């Protein structure tokens, strides 16, 4: 039927409860690293995991529960993100010239998607309101838009000729593209290396959290230019030794998954949910 | 029970007015009264107490009349007058006091408390004196019903209860939208909050309506109306429903756009006023809805409007809330205020002798546990030893 | 006189004392032990302490019998007697503080004050018998 | 909305039912049939897809609404088949010695298995309960298993040698391996190629139905030998002419709608508890 | 603590601004490419009667110069009442002014550490190990039960993870609750094992460059922007001393009294 | 009144209620340890559960004693005082329900309606003295 939405929780203000809903369908919670390779680059180690879940083990996650999962680099890791896994931490090497994308796929997985495909060389599409994105991803998407009249006409580019269109994302594993919501829109990229999906925005995925390893706090999900929120989740620290940056992780780990919350999560891996 | 006011009355009148130098026509009808008292309470023995730690006493009474021939009294007759009366009050102070120790599951009404069961007897309808004060009276009138009604300054008719609900929620309790409400004594503060200040609701319009259950109607009520809940006005961190985690609350108060307020009497609309605030009547009611709304304000300044962004943080939270004083009302049935110490006196009697926990009444006398469970006959009983204190404190304060 | 009269335990509403000159107020303040993201934002285990935690406890006395005599909320004996006595500069006089101020009146309220406060509260109810 | 919750909600009895849904799921929901290549090959045809649609749409759906895929063969399918599709229908020619197979994909795609991932090289993993399996998905899967004393060391096996290993899976495109549900054990398995996931089993997935084209019933989704249930959503069509099965499945597609039923981790109502 | 029983209507105080700049002195701690792009040096003169105007006596201003921050972090003392640290932020040295702003801000109590004799854990979230000297490279081997190296051999010091390289000032933090050997170059570098306490109310630190980079607390989760960590921009050391004499009222407000009864003796620039 | 009056553990057939207002029923469902294989089928650990456990309760009120008048199946008041108003079609009025609808009338049954409940009954039972 359902979960009982429709009806309301009443609970008193002057009295500490004892019984709880006692539920698991689980081993235990697992943390989950994602760590750059130039990590264990510098490293240059390997029996380096199984150092730190001894360590992990010490302050008191089982042995089974934590996994370490290498990508090459933040940019090629946008492509697809997937989440296999339960307490997801993300570890982000700053650096010049990839604020924009840190940014984007931080507010990619941070919050939670509702996709629909685009049949993009059919239809032409618009944005229902601030929630709603064009989230493109693959080994090389460009995405060149072009808007209509309300005679469907193009304004600023013929519709036919697609050099005179408006290039909003040059060549991005992942662009999350906002056009004006309003404007039925002709989109033109290289179906064959990139897929484009319609976005919703629901509420936030309050399971994933993001470390930035390198300076600045630059980090901004929310695509809105007025409101800059820094959510418990945008974590950051100074580095200069990863295996310094790993100690911290590991010794403050309690209070990461205390900012996190391990109620939402799904059952397949993917960083959005796909709605046909 | 009328006799054992007839004695109270007729003792603190012979306390105030015979005193030295008045003339006899000033006292006269009381100096009759005051000898048909000690007539009937003549070659007589009572017996009280004996619950608890109330100690048991034994009363026998054989007075000389006061005199009649004197025209303007003087020292020597009040020394008399002084000596039956200061005997006669220990004895209805102590007769007060194993009335009201003492419960009955049924017919609680009818008198407990053995020397009150005799002066219920037949001889001592002679000393039956006027039953003038508000508890005697409607006593009187409640024994042979015609419409009563007993005047409190500020009822504690609601039962303590502060609690909460929350119509929209999460585990995380990031954006909740409800109610959190106490209603204590004559005070209802209710206040809803939304944390996205109505974003998302139609036309933008929030809609809180709060439903208070009187256990007993209430007539011609004086009601203070007012805005912005106080208590709901602050942070606070909540335990939750479950009670497992505890979820903030930081409240930015919104005012409550068209208010209304409906007394309801047997599920019908007795009274509803519409953004009225200030002093208000409720005729006769037994339910209170408070219903009003949160509507986010459609221009806003660059202030609160960063403070209420369209994204999920929502660090601020937008509450409306009112508050509702009874500051008077009428009742049929007998309660606490906070103008009479009836309720405090029959606690202080019971709490000083240590009487074991009666059937009827609950540990304590605890009157939010009373108040909440009313049955009629916790009502005559109340009734009963709430009269009998008033009866008391007419002679000991 | 420093003997437990009447104790009540994580009881709120309407209490009531038979007989009390002192009031002890005993509370507590419990780290929440579990905490959402928020207030555990709220409150770190840093030093800097944004926000302060604090817990009350409100005790209206609602009524009372007292031996003495005192002010009230329901009786203008008080206001009676102040007012006759600036209606006409009274000098301030040896046991009265000037300008029967409540607050320094019952800071210290010993027996002769006590004593002349019931005298002229009386007289002041025996005059608004007749002058209201 | 109360997510998250398991808030009881009363019902009457008296309460008149309401009407019908047919046409709702079919105005608004997407039917979706997957069937193997061979059926096409023998249509011999290639507006039958668009003839089938016809079809759907004279016996209710929208015209965009009905959704055709295509699969070489079904050994093939198991590897990760994810159904992002309202309405599941998966015809499965049958053939001898593709019981388990058939079997195991008809287990992986009618039950909802929540799952975490396994990191094979370093840890040693011990199925928890009953409804915990591993599915082993890839191009070629040769799980070798070796059950671990308490002590750490071998049975039947030794740690450092391969050899010894006890294989139960050769070169299958899907494993859904069970063990003895309460010893550790030490996997390898071709971490390059095929990968390998620690999942259990929750409620049953009611968005796919199973449509058997040949044989006789096989299909044993429960992994437990003593119970042997008979879904409703596992379906069995005698064949000798895919026409024949279309057209049955086409006019009888009211009655297969009714037997499945709306996904549950995809409706709102399920937000936070395991939502997809 | 004794309680301070105080009431809530007593009338506010005179202004004690003056008070504290004749009881007090201030101290400037600004590293030598100022001096260098001033180019003069009656400066520090000008400067003082410049204070003196804002009204603090001729005596009462010290100018403490020093090389540069990650030379300035090995061991800094204070000498004085109320401490300013001009701090230039350069691009990758941001760990290290982290570091030296974690330093001075908060208090510290330090222990001596053996590492020749004794494995050494970390008691809790506010234990450190801060190393200073001409070049620390700190390696770390965490140790078992049985005192076993786990990912590094205990008596190969080349299979040790490297946590600090050739850094003037490091502060580690392990794992808490793990014994350690530690490989620090005893002749070069000193280590500590120190607790941070509340924080020190007597310092405040100008950083002059860059972004809001300062990370004090060493948790991930907490990032608290101090009042005593101040940031201006600049193109002038000239306009940045100028900035600071003009404001220094608000920055010794920011500022506030040391409190805490000290064991370790040290020269102090007090009047 | 929230106070336990009388409690019963596994003691079916006829009990006995002093005075009560609230009825508490609490029972378990506990899973046969043991189990002969038919029932071992009827019950699996998997998801299909074509059969339902269930246990059940029936508490029958005899008879009893209340202040307030009532409905019976022996008294035909109520019958008599409805069949009355149907006779002569009595327009709805304020405050019984719509044709004496014994259900709506007993779901709230505030004073108002128990007093002229009471009367009417009175009323009823004095006509069957005579009028059968
Ligand atoms: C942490 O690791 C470093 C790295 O090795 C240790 O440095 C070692 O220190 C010892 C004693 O100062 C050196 O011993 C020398 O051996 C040569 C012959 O082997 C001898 O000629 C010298 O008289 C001296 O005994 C050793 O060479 C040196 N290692 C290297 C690679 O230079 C350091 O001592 C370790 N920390 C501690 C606290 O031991
Ligand atoms: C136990 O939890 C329930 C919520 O399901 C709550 O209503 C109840 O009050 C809790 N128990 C106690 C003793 O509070
Ligand atoms: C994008 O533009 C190029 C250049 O005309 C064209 O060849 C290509 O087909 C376009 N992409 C799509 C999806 O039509
Ligand atoms: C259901 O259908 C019947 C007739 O088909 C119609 O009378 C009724 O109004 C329908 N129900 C609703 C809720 O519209
Ligand atoms: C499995 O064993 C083979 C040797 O037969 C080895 O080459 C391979 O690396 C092993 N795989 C894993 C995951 O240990
Ligand atoms: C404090 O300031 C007031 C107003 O300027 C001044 O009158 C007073 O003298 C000052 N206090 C002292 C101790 O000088
Ligand atoms: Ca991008
Ligand atoms: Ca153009
Ligand atoms: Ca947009
Ligand atoms: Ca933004
Ligand atoms: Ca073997
Ligand atoms: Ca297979
Ligand atoms: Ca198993
Ligand atoms: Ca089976
Ligand atoms: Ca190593
Ligand atoms: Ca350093
Ligand atoms: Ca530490
Ligand atoms: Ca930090």
């Amino acid at each position: 039927q359902n979960y009982g939405l429709n009806i309301p929780i009443t609970g008193s203000m002057d009295t500490v409860y004892s019984n709880s809903t006692r539920e698991e369908v689980f081993l235990t919670s697992t943390l989950c690293l994602y760590y750059p390779t130039e990590a264990s680059t510098q490293i240059s180690d390997g029996e380096w995991k199984d150092s730190l879940s001894q360590m992990f083990l010490i302050k008191g996650w089982p042995t089974g529960s934590v996994y370490f999962k290498e990508y090459s680099n933040i940019v090629d890791f946008s492509v697809d993100p997937q989440l296999y896994c339960d307490y997801n931490l993300v570890l982000m090497k700053y650096d010049q010239s990839l604020e924009l994308d840190m940014s984007e796929l931080a507010d990619l997985i941070l919050n939670e998607w509702l996709c629909n495909p685009m049949d993009i060389t059919l239809y032409y599409y618009q944005q229902s309101g601030e929630s709603n994105k064009w989230i493109s991803m693959g080994s090389s998407c460009t995405v060149k838009v072009c808007p209509l009249n309300t005679q469907t006409l193009g304004i600023g580019c013929q519709t036919t000729n697609v050099d005179s269109f408006e290039t909003v994302a040059e060549n991005e594993k992942l662009a999350i593209v906002d056009v004006v919501d309003g404007i039925n829109h002709k989109i033109n990229l290289t179906t064959t290396t990139c897929t484009i999906r319609n976005c919703k925005k629901l509420g936030p995925r309050e399971n994933v959290a993001v470390i930035q390893v390198g300076g600045a706090n630059i980090l901004d999900i929310t695509a809105d230019p007025t409101t800059n929120p820094q959510i418990e989740r945008m974590m950051r620290v100074n580095w200069k030794r990863w295996w310094q940056v790993f100690y911290t992780i590991v010794d403050y780990i309690n209070q990461i998954v205390q900012v996190m919350s391990k109620r939402s999560r799904s059952l397949n891996s993917a960083a959005f949910y796909y709605r046909v | 029970m009328e006799v054992l006011y007839s004695l109270s009355k007729t003792l603190k009148d012979a306390r105030d007015k015979i005193v030295e130098g008045t003339l006899y026509s000033n006292v006269s009808d009381l100096i009759q009264q005051f000898n048909q008292m000690i007539v009937t309470m003549n070659g007589n023995d009572f017996q009280t107490g004996g619950i608890g730690n109330l100690p048991i006493r034994n009363w026998t009474f054989d007075f000389g009349l006061l005199g009649t021939t004197l025209l303007n009294l003087d020292a020597n007759y009040v020394e008399t007058a002084r000596t039956t009366i200061e005997y006669f009050i220990d004895f209805i102070d102590n007769v007060c006091m194993d009335e009201m120790v003492r419960e009955s599951q049924r017919n609680g009404v009818a008198p407990q408390s053995e020397a009150l069961r005799k002066l219920a007897g037949i001889k001592f309808k002679r000393i039956n004196f006027n039953n003038s004060s508000e508890y005697i009276e409607n006593w009187n009138l409640q024994n042979r019903r015609q419409r009563t009604g007993f005047v409190f300054h500020k009822p504690n008719i609601f039962p303590y209860s502060a609690s909460f609900t929350l119509n929209r929620s999460q585990p995380m309790h990031d954006n909740l939208m409800g109610t959190m409400w106490l209603n204590a004594g004559s005070e209802i503060q209710v206040a809803g909050f939304d944390y996205s200040c109505a974003l998302n609701a139609p036309a933008n319009i929030q809609q809180f309506e709060h439903i208070v259950q009187l256990r007993r109607a209430l007539t011609t009520a004086t009601i203070t109306l007012l805005p912005d809940a106080e208590r709901f006005s602050f942070p606070r961190v909540i335990n939750s429903a479950d009670g497992a985690t505890t979820w903030f609350f930081n409240p930015i108060i919104l005012r409550p756009n068209n208010v209304e307020v409906e007394f309801l009497l047997n599920g019908q609309i007795i009274n509803t006023y519409q953004a009225r605030f200030g002093t208000i009547v409720a005729r006769n009611f037994d339910t209170i809805r408070l219903s009003f709304q949160l509507m986010r304000p459609p221009n806003m300044t660059p202030a609160v409007n960063a403070l209420f962004p369209q994204a999920q943080p929502f660090q601020h939270h937008a509450t409306v809330g009112l508050t509702l004083r009874i500051e008077s009302a009428v009742c049929e049935s007998v309660l606490a205020d906070a103008n009479e110490t009836l309720l405090a006196n029959v606690t202080a009697v019971r709490q000083e002798y240590a009487i074991p926990v009666g059937p009827v009444f609950p540990p304590g006398m605890n009157w939010t546990e009373l108040i909440t469970n009313y049955s009629p006959s916790r009502e005559d009983n109340l009734q009963r030893v709430f009269t009998v204190a008033s009866i008391r404190s007419m002679l000991i304060k």
